[PDB]
C-alpha cells in the first residue's frame, strides 16, 4: 500500500516482460513450422508410407531443404462419429491413405460395404465438412502392385463389385509408364477418377485434390508432398488476390 | 463568357477535392479502427492514403485559385513552399505504388519463405526510407537556389512576386524525373511480369489436372493496375523532359493541364487497392 | 441379451419410483428466489462508476 | 431377451404419464404480470492479447481478479483481470487441449486434451515456476471437462462414455459413472457439492450422485447434442445448450423441462451457457460471432454482446458477478461489465 505497493508493480511490470520476451522469441518458431494431418482407414499401410516418408496420437517431427514440417496422427479414437476433427482447422493440408488394392474384400461387421465404398463414403464426408472448407487433400492410392495381380490373372473382376466399370472408357489421352498392361492401366484409372467425381463436385475453387499412386518400397514421396504444399500455398496467395 | 467559365470549373475543381479527402479519410478511419484489417501489407497502403491525402488537402485548393484568379496572391516564401510539398506529395505516393508491388511479388514467387522476410518492424523502416528518399529531392534543392535557371523570362518570376511559376535547369528536371518514374515503372513492369507467368503456369497446371470434370481474371486484374497508372502518369514527365530540351514546343497550358491530370490518380487509388470484401464490410459499419 | 437388458431394466426400475411435486410450486419458489436475490445482482442494475473495480 | 426387451418399454409409459399428471400449469403463464429487466447495455472493459492461437477454454477464479485460458499452441496464461499483465506462462507436453480448470484454494490448475491424460500442475513451489505433480491416465478418449471437488480429488469427463472420479494423492480411479452411449462433453459441480450434472451427444442429460455411483435421473428433452450445462445458483435447476437453436431448462423436483429459449432468426449452435449470480439473466454464447442475452424467467431476450472477429468457444462469470468474460477463435479476450 501506498509507497509498499509501487514496490511489487516494478517487479510485477518487470515480471510481465520477462514473459513477453519468451512469447516473441517462440512466436518466430512457431510461424515457420507447417503442420500436416495424417488421416486415412485402418489396414491401409499407413506405418509403411509415415515410415518411409521419414527414418493416443503420434507426432513426427522433420525437415526440407531448410523447411520445417509437423506431422500429427490420431489412431486412438477407432470413432465413427467424430468432433475431434474440429480442432484441425489450421492444418496445411490433409494427407489421405486409401488402400486402392481392397476392392474384393469384406469389413467383418455385417457385410454392410465393400472397404473401397466405405472409404469412399469417409471421404465424402470429410470433403463436405463446413469446418474444413478451405482445406485441401493429399491421396495417396497405396497398394498399387496387388491391385495389377489382381487384375491380372485374378479370377476377382471389377465389374461384379463395381457395376460401371463397364460403362467406363478410359481416356487415351493420359497414358501410364512405358511396358504396362492397359487392362491394369483402366483399373488406376477406375480407381482414381472415381475419388475425382466427389473431388470436383463442390469445390467451387477454394480447396483442390491431388491423387497420387504410391506403392510400399519408395522415398519419392517426400518430394511429392513438399511440391504439393509449395502448390497449395501458392494458389491460396493467388486466391487471396484478385487474379486467380 | 467569364462568368461560364469560372461557373463551370468551379463545380469541378471542388468535386474533385471532395471526392479525394474523402475517399482518403474513409480508408484511413478503416484501417486505423478496426483490427481485422491490420495487417503486414495494409501499412503500405495507408502510407499511401495518408500522402495523397496531404497531396490532395494542400496541392489542389491555393493551385486551383491561382489558375482561376490569373494571380498569386501568397507571398514568395509559400510559392516555393507550395512546390515543394507537391513534389514530395508526388514522389512519395509514386514510390509507395512500387514498394507495394514488390511486397507482392515477394509473396507470391516465394510462398515459404514470404513470412520470415517480411515482418512488422521491417516495413517501417522502408517506409521510413522511402519517405527520407522522397523528402531529399523535394525540400533540400527547392529549400536552396538549385532549382532555379538562368533563362531571361524565368530570372523575372525569380525577382517579382507576382508570377508564382516553375521553371527549372535541364539536370534538375532530368534527375527529379528519373528518380520519381522511370525507375519504378521498369520495376513494376517486371514484376507484373513475373507474377503473370506464374498465374498462367498455375492455371496450366491446374487444367491439365482436372479439365475434364469441369484468363480474363488475371488480365482484368492486371490490365487495370498498369494502365490507370500508366495513363495518369506517364505524359507528364515525358512532356516535363521535353520542354526542357526543344525551345518553345510544348505551350503552358498543356503543360498545366497534363499537371493537372496527373493529380486525379490519388482519388482512383482507394477503389483500386481496397476491392477486398473485407473491406467492403468494414465499409457497412462506419456510412 | 440377458446381461445387457437386465442391467438396463434393474437401471428404469431404480429410476421408476421417485417422489414429485406440481410445476406451479418449483415456479413459484424459483420466483421467490429470483425476486429475494434482486437487490445483490450488480449485472441487472448498473453500480456506481467509482464502485466497480474494472472502470 | 424379448420379455426384457418388453419391460423396457411398460416402464417409459409408466414414467412419461406420471410427468404429464404434474403439469398443472406452465411457467410462461405463471409469469406474466411480471415486468420486464428492460434494455441492457454492455461495453467492453479490458482487452487481453497475447495467444499465438485460438482460445478453447477458460475458468474464473475463486477470487475475482484471477483468470486462466488455454489455447492449441501449447501454452496456459494466468491473467489479472485488474491491470491487465500476465503472471505466469506454462508450456505444455502436447498441443492439443480442450479444458483447464482452476483449484478452490488457489494453488492448483489441471489441463487436459487429445492425449487421453490428466495434468495437474502447482503454482505453489514457485521455485521454476509451475512443474507437473500429478499425471493422470487411463481413459480411452479424449477429455472434454475437468472441474476440482477439493484439492486432494478431481472429476473428468471424457470422449470415452464413462465418467470417472479420481484422487490425485494415489492417481487411481476412485468411481466411475457409466450409462451414457455417446461422447460425454460437459459436467458442472452443483453449489451443493454431492450432486453433479452430465451432457452427452446423445440428447439425454443425466444427474449423478458422488458418494454412491448411481445416475439419480435422466432428461431426454433435447434434439441433438448438448455442448454446455450450467446449474441454476439455487441448486435444483439446470439449464442445457445444445446444437440446434434452442436452450431449455430443467427443474430437479419437478423431472421434467419448464421453458425453451429460441428465436426465429438465429439458427447457429451453442457453445456455452451461463447464469447471473441473482439467477435472472441467462448468458449463452453462439456459433455465430456474437453472444446472446436471455432472460430466463420471461424468456425474451434483453441485449446482444458483439465484438468477436470468430465464434465463441467459452464463456464465464464471476463469483462477485461484477464482470463476465469470453474467450473466441480469435486470439483475444475480452471482459465486459
Ligand atoms: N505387397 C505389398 N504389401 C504392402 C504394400 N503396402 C503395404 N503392404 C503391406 O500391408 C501392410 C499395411 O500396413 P499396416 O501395418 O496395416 O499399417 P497400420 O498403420 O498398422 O494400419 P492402420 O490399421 O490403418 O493403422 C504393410 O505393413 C505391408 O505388410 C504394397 O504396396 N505392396
Ligand atoms: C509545380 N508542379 C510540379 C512541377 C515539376 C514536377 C512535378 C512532379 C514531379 C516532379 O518530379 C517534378 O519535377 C509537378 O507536380
Amino acid at each position: 500500500k501506498t509507497e509498499d505497493q509501487r514496490n511489487e508493480e516494478k517487479a510485477q511490470r518487470e515480471a510481465n516482460k520477462k514473459i513477453e520476451k519468451q512469447l516473441q522469441k517462440d512466436k518466430q518458431v512457431y510461424r515457420a513450422t507447417h503442420r500436416l494431418l495424417l488421416l486415412g482407414a485402418g489396414e491401409s499401410g499407413k506405418s509403411t508410407i509415415v515410415k518411409q516418408m521419414r527414418i493416443g496420437i503420434f507426432e513426427t517431427k522433420f525437415q526440407v531443404d531448410k523447411v520445417n514440417f509437423h506431422m500429427f496422427d490420431v489412431g486412438g479414437q477407432r470413432d465413427e462419429r467424430r468432433k475431434w476433427i474440429q480442432c484441425f482447422n489450421d492444418v496445411t493440408a490433409i494427407i489421405f491413405v486409401v488402400a486402392s488394392s481392397s476392392y474384393n474384400m469384406v469389413i467383418r461387421e455385417d457385410n454392410q460395404t465393400n472397404r473401397l465404398q466405405e472409404a469412399l463414403n469417409l471421404f465424402k464426408s470429410i470433403w463436405n465438412n463446413r469446418w474444413l472448407r478451405t482445406i485441401s487433400v493429399i491421396l495417396f492410392l497405396n497398394k498399387q502392385d496387388l491391385l495389377a495381380e489382381k487384375v491380372l490373372a485374378g479370377k476377382s473382376k471389377i465389374e461384379d463389385y463395381f457395376p460401371e466399370f463397364a460403362r467406363y472408357t478410359t481416356p487415351e489421352d493420359a497414358t501410364p509408364e512405358p511396358g504396362e498392361d492397359p487392362r491394369v492401366t483402366r483399373a488406376k484409372y477406375f480407381i482414381r477418377d472415381e475419388f475425382l467425381r466427389i473431388s470436383t463436385a463442390s469445390g467451387d475453387g477454394r480447396h483442390y485434390c491431388y491423387p497420387h499412386f504410391t506403392c510400399a518400397v519408395d522415398t519419392e514421396n517426400i518430394r511429392r508432398v513438399f511440391n504439393d504444399c509449395r502448390d497449395i500455398i501458392q494458389r491460396m496467395h493467388l486466391r487471396q488476390y484478385e487474379l486467380l | 463568357r467569364d462568368e461560364v467559365w469560372v461557373v463551370g470549373m468551379g463545380i469541378v475543381m471542388s468535386l474533385i477535392v471532395l471526392a479525394i479527402v474523402f475517399g482518403n479519410v474513409l480508408v484511413i478511419t478503416a484501417i486505423a479502427k478496426f483490427e481485422r484489417l491490420q495487417t503486414v501489407t495494409n501499412y503500405f497502403i495507408t502510407s499511401l492514403a495518408c500522402a495523397d491525402l496531404v497531396m490532395g488537402l494542400a496541392v489542389v485548393p491555393f493551385g486551383a485559385a491561382h489558375i482561376l484568379t490569373k494571380t498569386w496572391t501568397f507571398g514568395n516564401f509559400w510559392c516555393e513552399f507550395w512546390t515543394s510539398i507537391d513534389v514530395l506529395c508526388v514522389t512519395a505516393s509514386i514510390e509507395t505504388l512500387c514498394v507495394i508491388a514488390v511486397d507482392r511479388y515477394f509473396a507470391i514467387t516465394s510462398p515459404f519463405k514470404y513470412q520470415s522476410l517480411l515482418t512488422k518492424n521491417k516495413a517501417r523502416v522502408i517506409i521510413l526510407m522511402v519517405w527520407i528518399v522522397s523528402g531529399l529531392t523535394s525540400f533540400l534543392p527547392i529549400q536552396m537556389h538549385w532549382y532555379r535557371a538562368t533563362h531571361q523570362e524565368a530570372i523575372n518570376c525569380y525577382a517579382e512576386e507576382t508570377c508564382c511559376d516553375f521553371f527549372t535547369n535541364q539536370a534538375y528536371a532530368i534527375a527529379s524525373s528519373i528518380v520519381s518514374f522511370y525507375v519504378p515503372l521498369v520495376i513494376m513492369v517486371f514484376v507484373y511480369s513475373r507474377v503473370f507467368q506464374e498465374a498462367k503456369r498455375q492455371l496450366q497446371k491446374i487444367d491439365k489436372s482436372e479439365g475434364r470434370f469441369h484468363e480474363h481474371k488475371a488480365l482484368k486484374t492486371l490490365g487495370i493496375i498498369m494502365g490507370t497508372f500508366t495513363l495518369c502518369w506517364l505524359p507528364f514527365f515525358i512532356v516535363n523532359i521535353v520542354h526542357v530540351i526543344q525551345d518553345n514546343l510544348i505551350r503552358k497550358e498543356v503543360y498545366i493541364l497534363l499537371n493537372w491530370i496527373g493529380y486525379v490518380n490519388s482519388g482512383f487509388n482507394p477503389l483500386i487497392y481496397c476491392r477486398s470484401p473485407d473491406f467492403r464490410i468494414a465499409f457497412q459499419e462506419l456510412l | 441379451s440377458i446381461a445387457q437388458a437386465r442391467k438396463l431394466v434393474e437401471q428404469l426400475k431404480m429410476e421408476a419410483n421417485i417422489d414429485r411435486i406440481k410445476v406451479s410450486k418449483a415456479a413459484a419458489d424459483l420466483m421467490a428466489y429470483c425476486e429475494a436475490h434482486a437487490k445483490e445482482d450488480p449485472l441487472l442494475t448498473p453500480v456506481p462508476a467509482s464502485e466497480n473495480p474494472f472502470r | 431377451l424379448d420379455q426384457l426387451r418388453q419391460e423396457a418399454e411398460q416402464l417409459k409409459n409408466q414414467i412419461r404419464d406420471a410427468r404429464k399428471a404434474c403439469a398443472d400449469a406452465t411457467l410462461s403463464q405463471i409469469t406474466n404480470n411480471i415486468d420486464p429487466v428492460g434494455r441492457i447495455q454492455m461495453r467492453t472493459r479490458r482487452t487481453l492479447r497475447g495467444h499465438l492461437a485460438k482460445i478453447y477454454a477458460m475458468h474464473w477464479g475463486t477470487d475475482s481478479r484471477l483468470l486462466v485460458s488455454a489455447s492449441q499452441d501449447g501454452k496456459l496464461i494466468i491473467w489479472d483481470s485488474y491491470t491487465t499483465n500476465k503472471v505466469h506462462a506454462i508450456p505444455l507436453r502436447s498441443s492439443w487441449v480442450m479444458t483447464c480448470a482452476y483449484a478452490p484454494s488457489g494453488n492448483y490448475v489441471a489441463c487436459g486434451g487429445l492425449d487421453n491424460i490428466c495434468s495437474i500442475y502447482n503454482l505453489k513451489t514457485r521455485e521454476g515456476n509451475v512443474r507437473v505433480s500429478r499425471e493422470l491416465a487411463g481413459h480411452t478418449g479424449y477429455l472434454s471437462c475437468c472441474r476440482f471437488l477439493d484439492d486432494n480429488q478431481i472429476v473428468t469427463s471424457s470422449g470415452d462414455t464413462t465418467c470417472a472420479l479420481w484422487d490425485i494423492e494415489t492417481g487411481q480411479q476412485t468411481t466411475t459413472f457409466t450409462g451414457h452411449t455417446g461422447d460425454v462433453m460437459s459436467l458442472s459441480l452443483a453449489p451443493d457439492t454431492r450432486l453433479f450434472v452430465s451432457g452427452a451427444c446423445d440428447a439425454s442429460a443425466k444427474l449423478w450422485d458422488v458418494r454412491e455411483g448411481m445416475c439419480r435421473q435422466t432428461f431426454t428433452g433435447h434434439e441433438s447434442d448438448i455442448n454446455a450445462i450450467c446449474f441454476f445458483p439455487n441448486g435444483n435447476a439446470f439449464a442445457t445448450g445444445s446444437d440446434d437453436a434452442t436452450c431449455r431448462l430443467f427443474d430437479l423436483r419437478a423431472d421434467q423441462e419448464l421453458m425453451t429459449y429460441s428465436h426465429d432468426n438465429i439458427i447457429c449452435g451453442i457453445t456455452s451457457v451461463s447464469f447471473s449470480k441473482s439467477g435472472r439473466l441467462l448468458l449463452a454464447g453462439y456459433d455465430d460471432f456474437n453472444c446472446n442475452v436471455w432472460d430466463a424467467l420471461k424468456a425474451d431476450r434483453a441485449g446482444v454482446l458483439a465484438g468477436h472477429d470468430n465464434r465463441v468457444s467459452c464463456l464465464g462469470v464471476t463469483d462477485d458477478g461484477m464482470a463476465v468474460a469470453t474467450g473466441s477463435w480469435d486470439s483475444f479476450l475480452k471482459i465486459w461489465n
